[PDB]
């Protein structure tokens, strides 16, 4: 399904959850 | 050879404090 | 989940609770990958060493849940199972190799703010994301500690728990255990000198290890909580079924049934 992995209450609203920045930061520093 | 142990309850902990699913909800799914 | 925190509402809308009908019990975590297919661990359905064998009529899935214990009116949806598919070369005897199973729902679930499927990785996504040092996310309703004296909190959470954990180099995973590791699993967690802690624990198995693609904003299920030696032990790691390494079987089952 082309809509998988995009959360209605977050990505679809351009909102980030409280800890996902730690995942994205690991791509930079990990 | 050692045996890998799954991260699965073995002593019934899955039932702890578990509230029953209402019968109207259970019967709706069964039909 | 050890050293996690309460999930936010809708934070993991693909999280599924595999539920035993009678007696009413949490069985395992699982994940929604489409409107009618759910991914979990094989040992949730078939584990002969503990005389475990569940078929389709024994279980149901609860989707959109947050509370571990409450029936969440007008939020969660429950579905019966039509068919269970366990990997034909699942190795419960030794190292839980290919610890994966698929469940087809009797009726498709309607998506909502709290119910939405996760993506499965392709070859370049797996090559790109599944690298040591990159962190993924594990969610579950399982134990908060291996033992009681390990901290002052409760044994089980009232609400779905979340923790982020780094993928570990394969030679470090292998040296951490005397169990024979295969290419169909990976391990995640912190080393002692990294200071931070966290792990999946008893009751979390079957749930998803997910990563967010830095290139298209989507969440991909890379792993399934499988096994470990204790929980959050120094020098040990949680082990996960490597989802992409088994995607050919996943696709075979879904395309055929
Ligand atoms: C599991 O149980 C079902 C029915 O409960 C039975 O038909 C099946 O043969 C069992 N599987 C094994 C491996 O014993
Ligand atoms: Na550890």
């Amino acid at each position: 399904e082309a809509d998988c992995g995009l959360r209605p209450l977050f990505e679809k609203k351009s909102l980030e959850d409280k800890t996902e920045r730690e995942l994205l930061e690991s791509y930079i520093d990990g | 050879a050692e045996v890998a142990q799954p991260k699965l309850y073995q002593r019934g902990e899955g039932g702890n404090g578990m509230e029953p699913i209402p019968e109207d909800v259970l019967n709706e799914a069964l039909n | 989940i050890v050293e996690g925190s309460d999930a936010e509402i809708g934070m993991s809308p693909w999280q599924v609770m595999l539920f035993r009908k009678s007696p009413q019990e949490l069985l395992c975590g699982a994940s929604l990958i489409s409107d009618r297919w759910v991914l979990t661990a094989a040992h949730c359905l078939l584990y002969p060493p503990w005389d475990k064998n569940f078929t389709e009529n024994d279980l149901l899935v609860r989707i959109g849940k947050h509370s571990r214990t409450r029936y969440e009116r007008n939020i969660e949806k429950i579905s019966m199972l039509e068919k269970i598919y366990i990997h034909p070369r699942y190795n419960w005897r030794e190292n839980l190799d290919r610890d994966i199973a698929l469940m087809k729902l009797k009726k498709p679930v309607a998506f909502s703010d709290y119910i939405h499927p996760v993506c499965l990785p392709d070859r370049e996504t797996a090559a790109s994301l599944l690298q040591a040092g990159y962190k993924g996310r594990v969610t579950g309703w399982g134990n908060l500690k291996e033992t009681w004296t390990a901290n002052v909190g409760k044994g089980q959470p009232s609400v779905l728990q979340v923790v982020n954990l780094p993928i570990v180099e394969r030679p470090v995973c292998k040296d951490s255990t005397r169990i024979r590791i295969t290419d169909n699993m990976f391990c995640a967690g912190y080393k002692p000198d990294e200071g931070k802690r966290g792990d999946a624990c008893e009751g979390d198995s079957g749930g998803p290890f997910v990563m967010k693609s830095p290139f298209n904003n989507r969440w991909y299920q890379m792993g399934i909580v499988s096994w470990g030696e204790g929980c959050d032990r120094d020098g040990k790691y949680g082990f996960y079924t490597h989802v992409f390494r088994l995607k050919k079987w996943i696709q075979k089952v879904i395309d055929q049934f």
